[PDB]
């Protein structure tokens, strides 16, 4: 991570993160973060003792848009870190066969797992 | 999954509705959501009903959710005795807590992950202490919140460390995966503490003899809505947990069970004997709940097919009746403005129908046949007797006391001679009588075909 | 006398819950009760330094 | 009416330490303005004896 | 070498001197000031020894901020000496609570 | 948009706006001594703003429509009850003084805010520096308990410390026998219920404490009763006054910035008037607090923020 | 004068940023003074005897830690000859640094300064001290986490959690208990620091956001004592409602976002075979939960007697806008379902 080769510091979504499928606008994680924008909208009028459901909708609309915007790139970075974590992981096992052997998976007919009577 | 979204959908329901329609609108949609919940006992065979990656149901959960979804209307009309004088926002926020509570219990039972279960399992606490402390009546309701929550976390937190440990070792804790990828528990000293950590969290939310000080310290002072929901489903959250977590705790369960089931065995006689000597009416059902709740502790510990069925049968049946006796506690308490048992006596000559509800409540808690209380208790006896022959002399001696205090409350309150100086009891409204009816009828008419209630092992 | 008063109301509630409640209560006082003198604070920082690198010797 | 806290219950956690002891029994909760009042005047201008030499 | 030993134990007693207040803050403040003199001499000893030309930088630049720390230090002591009059750390406890 | 730290950076100064006639002046006198008239004449003569003596509902005058709200909703204290039965067990005496102190405290803050903002001089009847004397007269008559005095001097020292004395203070000297004649002529039935010892007690604590310590803090003008009617004469002295004695001259723009920021944040202004001292009279119980506050809510123009209440008629709410 | 107070606040931010962007051991120290130089003025902005009290107490410990921090670097120079920010090559020097940085953070018995200073200074400066200076030492600890002594840092972390949360239920001033609560949160992030640095940042961010949300709420309520906060229910009951919601958030009960670090911290520690240590810190975190509810008990969940003059406060309204308050509250309570975002930090 903080030391992987070919990394540009302070660089957000890089030139290969775009190879992954983008999160959909109907992403359940994304809309929930939009719901946090909706929640952060209504509470604002509570401190300022304003109608919590029918006050200035410009604040509420701007509260939701900001959350849904910054979330989308975070949700893009979300998968890219996991994809990068998954990518290098599979290269290591391929490059180090001796640390990850394949046991000859044998059926339960041969397995001597003992029986515990409960009574 | 089709239950949760409408359950969340009641959150805007109550919070927006007109000043006088909040309870009407909340009452109906809680009654309508019992439809979609009632389609959850609708079940396939031995395979569980898995309808989503994160949510699943089986014959053990199915009675539970239909209990909670049914339950919320009961606390809705129950709270319509003392919330009338409160402000609208406080009234709306009371529904918010109850609806938020539903959203949790409706989701713990459907959780297919141990941590997701645990996250929501202890998440139900946050709505509770709001109910007990904010809307409580007496003075020591403040001490009620500390006793309830600290007892719960002191056992729940080591379970969280245990769960992540299992996550790292075997790889996953999905309720199916651990069942299929089972592994016997070695007698290593480390496994003993892991077993203890896994079980202790559900023990504290399963009043054990010694880990039960919060039972009389929470139910008595809690509001009426909080009292039944904490006694009817909240105590069962551990019951669901132990039935599930025991799949990975064998064979260490059988050898390690002796310190625990026996403490439940001896205390369940003791706790029932406590009810024989009581001064507070609401303390009767609290302590009676402890003895009944501790009965299934033995059943789950034996891990016997009959015991599990009896545990589930008693689990729902006790929750229904324990909630009922709390409603009858409320009506008498509201009329007399006191919780003392010996104060209000001879109430049957004034409220004949209320006496009949008292009769049915105490007699069902007495666990006569064919009531679900008896069939659940009888299955436990047979399983316990197979485990050991002496078990009958103890758990049978509980039924000795169980019949006593059940009739003791009936005799001293309804029967006898009325106290003359009480000039407060009016005729009972149609609310409580319907509230009692909505408690008694589902229990009785479930008796014809209780096989939705026995559980997955049926 | 034995079931309710002795065990539940007295013994069972004084063994586990109130003891730990008192254990935190018994000596949380001077945890918060400090004289406020810079002398006592910085003298304590001295001992923490010596115990770290000389007595228990995390380096060694 | 449900029991609401009274004045006496308010004084429980109302002192400098809600959990007091003899060591802190003589303490004094901080002033609400968070400013201690000025103490005794501390001017000590020295006296210079000009003259007669 | 032995010269290094002499001036790191200069730190040690300076370390002991700083976090040991007896009567007044001024003596401790001076000990904090003099504490960097060993720090100056310490850092200076390696840098001429090792002939690293650039890092002759830091002995002077350590002197910029160490004495600047003292500069705000004794100027803070001015604020004490008006409200408190004296400069005693024993009296310096009005936040007992 | 009101003057904050941003305005100071942009260029909004306040020592530029003030002028020679930028004086805040308080008139003082005994009970119904006619000083309120003198405040009016000096205000209009030099073009100074007049602030009437702050009553129980003065806070109601600066909030909403400026009309006196219900006493039970705006203090639960009546000056008439203070007049009729001073030793009432409910404790209306300290409820009068403590509430009136904050009303004067709000009066003083608004007067200084106007003086610091526009620079046009402000004249108000009495002040917080003249408020302690009324309570001192009360304690000197058995009117009040000593713990009430301790609470009042605590909050007064806490709240009035960072404020500055007013530019000029002018007092009219009317003797007690003359004062008794004036109130008797008034005919308001509540003000026969007075004590001559109380009237000398309030008079004594003026000239013994108020005027002495106020002298070194700002200029004092002791004025005779007959001289007061000559509204022409009383104003020439205040016109050509030294206006140098006190902390008013040594006041830079930065300390003026702190003063304006304090007075403009009205909640802070009387924030410490609600000290958690749990006096038996001062404290209002929880159920009363909720019900009275719950009452305050549906009063028109109170449920939401100003300019946002539908019952008032505020439109454009969905985009306000 | 406000224009200058922007500059010293900027320099404190600039000095902190200098620490977290410097690759030279020298410049890392330079940022600490840049923080230290301009901190004392904003610490005694109100100019109270308590302000001078706290300012002097802050300076003595902080100057000692920074001064101890050089020859920790200098012995590294003696035995490595490297100025670059990497793992340390001499053990005794780096053990010396760990004490120095713990002094800045206030973890060990070194922690005595932070609760003392927080009370004397105002709430606004208390927030800045308690939410901004917890980054510069964190950055240095994050960098040198390679060769960090496990026993040394774990012992420091345990004590910071223990005394941090044990004396918390003994202070009636809110500014004190948060300093006490912060030391407990200081221990939580520092305990994971030797094992995995990523979860330290997440716990830092989660603790920081809650630190604003509470301190920012406190300024709006203008409270100094628990009784003073208790009176808030009679003016803005909603504000007192978010009060308790944040308390349970800082307690760590799900779904509230305060369960974020406690859930994430014990994960890799159990992965790292450290299991007894996670159990103890979790159980003693209930000490934090105790005085959290007690403040919630006195503020929101129950009423409290009010004063007569309190009624007039209803007539007037607050003038401070108190920017970014609603976002902090939501970001401090409803965040748990978005857990995988720790990868974004990673
Ligand atoms: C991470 C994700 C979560 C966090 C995201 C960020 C949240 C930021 C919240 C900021 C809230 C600021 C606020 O309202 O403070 C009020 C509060 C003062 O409240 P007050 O005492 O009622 O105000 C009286 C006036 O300030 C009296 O004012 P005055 O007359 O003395 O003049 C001074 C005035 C001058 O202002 C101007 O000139 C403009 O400046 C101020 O008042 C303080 C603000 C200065 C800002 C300077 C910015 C430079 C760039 O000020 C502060 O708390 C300042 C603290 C330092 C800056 C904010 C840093 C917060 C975040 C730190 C951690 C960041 C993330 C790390 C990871
Ligand atoms: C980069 C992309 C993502 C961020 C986009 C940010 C767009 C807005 C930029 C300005 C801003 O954020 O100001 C915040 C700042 C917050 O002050 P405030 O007083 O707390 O805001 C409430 C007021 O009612 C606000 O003032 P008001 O009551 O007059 O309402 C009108 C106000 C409306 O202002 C607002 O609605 C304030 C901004 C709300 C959103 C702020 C960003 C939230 C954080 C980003 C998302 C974080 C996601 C975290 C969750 C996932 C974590 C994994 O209009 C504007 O601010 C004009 C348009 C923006 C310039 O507002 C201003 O500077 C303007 C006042
Ligand atoms: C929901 C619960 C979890 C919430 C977590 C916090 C979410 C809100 C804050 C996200 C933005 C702040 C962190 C990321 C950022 O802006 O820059 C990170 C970094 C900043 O640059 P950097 O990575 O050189 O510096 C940070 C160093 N680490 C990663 C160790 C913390 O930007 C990146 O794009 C990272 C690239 C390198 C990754 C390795
Ligand atoms: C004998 C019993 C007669 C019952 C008559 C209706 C009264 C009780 C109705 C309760 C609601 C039951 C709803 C249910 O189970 O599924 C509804 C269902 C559930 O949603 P659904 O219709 O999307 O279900 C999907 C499955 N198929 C496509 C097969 C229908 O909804 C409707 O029927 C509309
Ligand atoms: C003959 C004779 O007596 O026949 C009786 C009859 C027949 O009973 P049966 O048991 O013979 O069933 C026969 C079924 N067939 C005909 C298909 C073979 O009784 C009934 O039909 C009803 C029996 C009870 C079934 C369960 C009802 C549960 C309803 C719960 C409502 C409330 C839910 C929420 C609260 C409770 C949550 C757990
Ligand atoms: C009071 C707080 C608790 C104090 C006592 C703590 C006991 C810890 C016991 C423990 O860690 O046992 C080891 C066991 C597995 O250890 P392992 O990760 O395999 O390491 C190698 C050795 N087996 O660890 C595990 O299996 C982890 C699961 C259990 C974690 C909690 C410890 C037991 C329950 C304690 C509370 C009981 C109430
Ligand atoms: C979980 C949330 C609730 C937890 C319990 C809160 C404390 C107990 C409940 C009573 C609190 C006191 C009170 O007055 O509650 C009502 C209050 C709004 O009261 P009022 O000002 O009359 O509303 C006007 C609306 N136009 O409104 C509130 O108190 C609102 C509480 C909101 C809490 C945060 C919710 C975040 C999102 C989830
Ligand atoms: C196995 C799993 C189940 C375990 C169940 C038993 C343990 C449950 C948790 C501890 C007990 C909590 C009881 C409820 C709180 C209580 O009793 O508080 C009492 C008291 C209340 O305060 P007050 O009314 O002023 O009375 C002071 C009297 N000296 O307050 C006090 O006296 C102070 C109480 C401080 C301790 C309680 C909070 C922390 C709980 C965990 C402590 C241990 C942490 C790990 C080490
Ligand atoms: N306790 C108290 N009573 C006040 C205060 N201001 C006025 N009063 C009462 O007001 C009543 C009338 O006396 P004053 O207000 O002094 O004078 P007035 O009758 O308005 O006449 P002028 O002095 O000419 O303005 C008396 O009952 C006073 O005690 C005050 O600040 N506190
Ligand atoms: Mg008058």
């Amino acid at each position: 991570m903080s030391g992987r080769p070919g990394r540009v510091p302070l660089q957000f979504l890089p030139n290969e993160a775009r190879s992954l499928p983008p999160p959909k606008l109907t992403d359940p994680r994304l809309v929930y973060m939009g719901f946090l924008g909706y929640c952060s909208g209504l509470i604002d009028n509570a401190i300022r003792r304003r109608p919590v459901v029918s006050a200035g909708l410009h604040r509420q609309l701007l509260y939701v848009t900001s959350f849904v915007f910054f979330g989308y790139y975070l949700l893009k970075r979300q998968d890219y870190m996991y994809a990068l974590r998954d990518h290098d992981m599979f290269a290591y096992v391929k490059s180090h066969p001796e640390d990850f052997p394949e046991k000859d998976k044998k059926t339960y007919g041969e397995i001597l797992e003992e029986f515990h009577p409960v009574r | 999954l089709k239950i949760i979204i409408p359950t969340t959908m009641l959150l805007p329901m109550t919070w927006m509705s007109k000043h006088n329609m909040i309870w009407i609108n909340a009452t109906v949609h809680s009654l309508l959501i019992s439809l979609i919940s009632l389609s959850l006992l609708n079940q396939l065979g031995e395979n569980s009903l898995n309808f989503s990656l994160t949510f699943f149901s089986d014959s053990l959960s199915a009675p539970l959710l239909v209990l909670t979804t049914w339950l919320l209307p009961l606390m809705l009309m129950a709270s319509q005795s003392h919330l009338s004088k409160e402000t609208t926002t406080r009234k709306k926020l009371y529904i918010t807590m109850l609806i938020l509570l539903q959203l949790f219990l409706i989701m713990t039972f459907t959780a297919t992950e141990l941590i997701l279960f645990y996250i929501l399992f202890e998440a139900t606490l946050v709505p509770t202490l709001i109910i007990i402390t904010r809307w409580g009546n007496q003075t020591e309701r403040l001490n009620a919140g500390l006793y309830f929550l600290f007892y719960t976390l002191a056992g729940s937190l080591p379970l969280l460390v245990a769960l992540v440990y299992i996550q790292n070792t075997t790889g996953s804790l999905n309720f199916l995966i651990i069942h299929y990828w089972s592994h016997p528990l070695s007698n290593s000293w480390s496994n003993i503490f892991m077993w203890l950590a896994c079980i202790m969290a559900f023990m504290v939310k399963m009043p054990l003899y010694g880990l039960h000080l919060w039972l009389p310290k929470a139910h008595v002072e809690a509001p009426i809505a909080g009292s039944m929901v904490l006694a009817a489903v909240l105590l069962k959250l551990g019951g669901y947990g132990m039935m599930r977590i025991t799949t990975i705790l064998n064979p260490l369960t059988n050898y390690m069970a002796y310190p625990f089931l026996m403490l439940s065995m001896w205390g369940m006689i003791m706790t029932s004997s406590i009810c024989l000597r009581q001064t507070d009416l609401k303390s009767l059902i609290a302590y009676s709940s402890v003895s009944h709740m501790a009965l299934v502790i033995v059943a789950i510990m034996i891990q016997t097919p009959w015991s599990f069925m009896g545990a589930t049968a008693l689990m729902i049946a006790h929750g229904l009746t324990s909630s009922m006796l709390f409603c009858l506690a409320n009506t008498n308490y509201e009329r007399v403005h006191s919780r003392t048992m010996i104060l209000a006596r001879g109430l049957q000559t004034l409220l004949p129908l209320m006496a009949t509800w008292w009769l049915m409540a105490s007699l069902t808690n007495l666990a006569l046949p064919p009531s679900i209380n008896l069939i659940g208790e009888l299955f436990i006896i047979t399983a316990s007797f197979s485990w050991s022959n002496i078990t009958i002399i103890l758990m049978g001696m509980n039924m000795m006391i169980t019949a006593l205090y059940s009739l003791y409350m009936l005799i001293t309150t309804q029967r006898g001679k009325y106290t003359h100086h009480i000039n407060n009891i009016k005729a009972s409204f149609t609310r409580e009588n319907a509230l009692m009816a909505l408690h008694i009828l589902p229990l009785l008419l479930l008796t014809l075909n209780p096989k939705m209630i026995l559980g997955p092992l049926y | 006398k034995s079931a309710s008063s002795l065990l539940d109301l007295i013994w069972l509630e004084t063994i586990l819950p109130k003891t730990t409640s008192f254990i935190q209560m018994k000596m949380s006082i001077m945890v918060s009760n400090q004289k406020g003198l810079i002398k006592l604070y910085f003298l304590s920082f001295l001992i923490t330094i010596m115990i770290s690198m000389t007595l228990f010797n995390y380096h060694e | 009416r449900q029991w609401q806290p009274d004045v006496e219950w308010a004084e429980q956690f109302g002192g400098a330490v809600m959990y007091p002891t003899k060591e802190t029994a003589h303490w004094k909760p901080p002033p609400w303005n968070d400013v201690d009042p000025p103490k005794d005047t501390l001017v000590s201008n020295l006296t210079l004896n000009f003259g007669p030499q | 070498p032995l010269v290094y030993m002499n001036i790191i134990m200069a730190f040690a007693i300076a370390l002991a001197g700083l976090l040991m207040y007896r009567s007044h803050l001024m003596s401790s403040l001076l000990c904090l000031e003099g504490m960097m003199l060993s720090l100056f001499i310490m850092s200076t000893l390696i840098i001429l020894n090792t002939h690293f030309t650039l890092a002759n930088m830091m002995p002077i630049i350590l002197l910029v901020f160490a004495a600047c720390e003292a500069a705000l230090g004794l100027s803070l002591l001015v604020m004490v000496s008006n409200t408190y009059g004296t400069d005693y750390v024993q009296n310096l406890n009005l936040l007992q609570c | 948009l009101q003057y904050g730290p941003l305005a100071f950076v942009l260029g909004e100064r306040t020592t530029r706006k003030l002028t020679e006639t930028s004086k805040v002046i308080t008139v003082d006198g005994n009970i119904c001594s006619g000083k309120g008239r003198l405040a009016r004449e000096i205000a209009e003569k030099l073009g100074l703003r007049h602030f009437p003596e702050a009553g129980i509902h003065y806070a109601d005058s600066t909030t909403g429509d400026g009309k006196p709200l219900d006493v039970q909703l705006s203090g639960n204290c009546s000056l008439e009850k203070f007049y009729d039965d001073p030793k009432s067990n409910d404790g209306n005496s300290y409820r009068l003084q403590s509430w009136l102190y904050a009303s004067r405290l709000l009066q003083y803050a608004d007067a200084l805010e106007h003086l610091l903002s526009t620079g046009q001089g402000v004249v108000l009847e009495r002040s917080i520096y003249s408020d302690f004397v009324f309570l001192e007269a009360m304690y000197r008559q058995g009117f009040i308990r000593k713990q009430c005095v301790e609470h009042y001097n605590e909050v007064k020292k806490v709240t009035a410390c960072e404020y500055l004395p007013p530019h000029v203070v002018v007092y009219v000297d009317v003797p007690v026998p003359e004062i008794q004649s004036r109130i008797q002529k008034k005919g308001n039935p509540h003000e026969m219920k007075i004590t001559a010892a109380y009237l000398q007690d309030i008079e004594n604590a003026y000239k013994k404490t108020f005027l002495p310590e106020m002298s070194e803090k700002c200029e004092v003008l002791q004025y005779s009763a007959r001289e007061a009617e000559d509204a022409e004469k009383v104003v020439e002295d205040i016109e050509y006054l030294k206006c140098d004695k006190g902390p008013w001259p040594d006041q830079d723009d930065r300390t003026f910035h702190r003063l304006r920021m304090l007075v403009q944040n009205k909640l802070e202004v009387l924030n410490y008037t609600t000290i958690p001292v749990y006096l038996p009279e001062i404290t209002i119980g929880a159920h009363q607090s909720d019900r009275v506050f719950q009452k305050f809510t549906e009063l028109p123009g109170r449920k939401y923020s100003p300019g946002y209440n539908e019952d008032v008629g505020d439109k454009w709410i969905w985009l306000k | 004068n406000p224009i200058i107070y922007t500059t010293l606040i900027m320099t404190v931010m600039s000095g902190t940023m200098l620490v977290m962007i410097s690759s030279h051991w020298l410049l890392i120290w330079i940022g600490f003074e840049m923080n230290l130089l301009a901190m004392i003025p904003v610490l005694m902005k109100n100019f109270n005897p308590r302000a001078t009290e706290a300012a002097t107490k802050y300076f003595l410990t902080q100057a000692t830690a920074s001064m101890m921090l050089m020859m920790a670097i200098i012995i590294n120079l003696l035995y490595s000859g490297q100025w670059t920010i990497t793992k340390m090559f001499n053990p005794v020097a780096m053990t010396m640094m760990t004490m120095a940085l713990a002094m800045k953070l206030g973890l060990s018995p070194f922690h005595f300064w932070v609760p003392e200073v927080t009370q004397g200074i105002s709430l606004q400066a208390g927030l800045l001290l308690l939410t901004w200076q917890k980054l510069a030492p964190l950055s240095v600890l994050c960098q040198i986490s390679q060769s960090i002594n496990p026993n040394l840092m774990l012992t420091m972390a345990m004590l910071s959690i223990l005394i941090g949360g044990w004396g918390g239920l003994n202070q009636t001033q809110l500014r004190k208990i948060m300093a006490y609560s912060s030391i407990a949160h200081m221990g939580w992030m520092t305990a994971v620091l030797p094992y995995n640095t990523t979860m330290t940042i997440l716990n830092l961010l989660i603790y920081i956001t809650m630190t604003l949300a509470m301190f920012m709420l406190l300024i709006h309520s203008s409270a100094t004592t628990t009784l003073s906060l208790s009176h808030t229910w009679n003016k803005m009951p909603v504000i007192t409602s978010l009060m308790m919601v944040t308390l349970l958030s800082m307690g760590g009960l799900p779904p509230l976002s305060g369960f974020m670090p406690k859930w994430m911290i014990i994960q890799e520690m159990t992965k790292n075979e450290s299991i007894i240590m996670p159990t103890l810190m979790a159980m003693t975190a209930l000490l934090n939960l105790y005085f959290y509810m007690r403040l919630a008990y006195s503020s929101s969940l129950t009423m409290f007697p009010s004063t007569n003059n309190m009624k007039m406060k209803w007539q007037f309204e607050h003038t401070k806008q108190m920017k970014l308050l609603p976002t902090m509250i939501v970001l401090s309570t409803l965040v748990l379902p978005m857990t995988p975002a720790l990868s974004s930090l990673n």
